[PDB]
């Protein structure tokens, strides 16, 4: 009824928490990259 | 110049085509959910009394994965799937547009005129979080729709 | 001027953009991988 | 709620800057 | 209140969500370790 | 008689374990594509 | 409810599918 | 061999008690946030009233932390600290075990007699509610004790 202004929040934290999820995964990626001579 | 560039940047568009599939139906749910929809006072809910995500959603989904898996997959069948896919979003983008672009041209003549003055959380508050939702909405359409159609002018670059 | 929800809004723009950034160097970098490792 | 922005807008800095140091040092690679 | 009976649910669904993306970042990481010759 | 949670109760264990073992196989196989790839 | 507890039943059925075809993977890897 | 199949098999320990750590905070704040716990007829938290699930939260975290970094980084000082680390989470997991018992046997004495005949859902639906989540903790903290126990005894491996 009033607590509508809250599912904004709601999603941009998991938008977050996905993004960081994908960011730690390519910075494993290049890490595995740069192992190179 | 600009051929060779779009095709060799073709599947990230496909990547932001399924990020706008995947988020366009969060709000039909919640808006379908919170509350019902034939008993607004104000009528602001017109768009979503159609079901426009639900239109969209799944035609944005098919056109990504589609767009995703050619440049993953070479099937032979798969490469004029993505064309239609791309042509049936671009059409179902530019319908949905004009849509958004009536409702809130139906919205804002009701907050405007003796129904809040000034900001939300005196008597209409909901409507100030539709038109918020909807301005999310039209935004992430533009930017979606962006990419289809640059997605669908590169995809052929060949006589049929 | 009510606050909060304005800068909400500019608060998620930017959550949208560096998603999507994070997305296209992900993809970069794969590719970068791929064709470096191949030869 | 007001506060609750707050916590999660230092987040974007921390990754942006991280993003920086990240692009820098695939620059240098 | 009495709704107490829906907090379990809520944190395997995230567990499992994590757990298919881990699946997802091994798979991809397993298919580049694949193609050695 | 009473069900619902009491079926839901293994449900946890069942993440718990599966949550574990991807958690093994992923450290197992970054230990081996390093063993591998050195040389 | 109860409903909702069988929609996520079956998702560990191909969860451990899925593993285990990973791990014949690399096992013949 | 046992010192050396240990050795080798060390940072899993480290995830599984991460995740410990990390899960026992969501139950320690939900449980915490819901309702209050020092209003309770039959005084059924024991252990949430006690700190338990914010007493071993950022303890088992630093362990795990320092067992994950152990392998990755071989710092100097680094490796006398994950022994006292494990050592003093071995300790909080003997005390967590016994409080959490202790707990079970009030929560056992006030469901058992005369309180509610039969299961739940007549008068005291939270004392089963509590009695089940206590259970599934003790049971994870079990799991995160025998890896705690079993890093604690591979760490040193030699004098000092
Ligand atoms: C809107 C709220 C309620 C839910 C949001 C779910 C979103 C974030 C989910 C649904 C589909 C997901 C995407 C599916 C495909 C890809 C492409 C891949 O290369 C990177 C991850 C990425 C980009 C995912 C990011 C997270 C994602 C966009
Ligand atoms: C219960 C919900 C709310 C939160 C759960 C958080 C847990 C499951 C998350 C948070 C941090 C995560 C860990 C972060 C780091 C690593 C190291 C990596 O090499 C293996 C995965 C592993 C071990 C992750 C396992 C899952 C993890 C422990």
């Amino acid at each position: 009824k009033y607590w509508l202004q809250f599912f904004i929040p709601l999603l941009v934290v998991i938008l977050f928490a996905v993004d960081t999820g994908l960011f730690i995964s390519t910075q494993q990626q290049v890490t595995f990259l740069l192992k190179i001579k | 110049t600009w051929l060779t560039v779009l095709k060799k940047e073709q599947e990230f568009l496909g990547v932001t085509q399924i990020l706008t599939a995947m988020i366009c139906l969060c709000f039909g749910t919640v808006v379908c959910s919170v509350l019902d929809i034939s008993h607004i006072e104000g009528d602001i809910f017109s768009s979503f009394k159609a079901g426009y995500p639900f239109w969209g959603a799944i035609f944005f989904s098919i056109s990504g994965m589609l767009s995703i898996i050619s440049e993953r997959r070479n099937a032979t069948y798969l490469v004029r799937g993505s064309l239609g896919a791309n042509t049936a979003s671009s059409i179902a983008g530019g319908t949905g547009i004009t849509i958004l672009i009536i409702n809130l041209k139906k919205s804002l003549a009701y907050i405007h005129i003796h129904s809040c003055q000034k900001f939300f959380e005196t008597k209409c508050f909901m409507a100030s979080f539709s038109t918020e939702i909807v301005v999310m909405m039209l935004f992430l359409t533009i930017l979606g729709l962006g990419s289809a159609v640059s997605l669908t002018i590169c995809g052929a670059g060949e006589e049929l | 001027p009510q606050l909060c929800y304005i800068l909400d809004a500019i608060l998620f723009l930017y959550g949208i953009v560096l998603t999507l950034l994070y997305c296209r160097l992900k993809i970069q970098v794969r590719k970068a991988a791929i064709t470096s490792y191949e030869k």
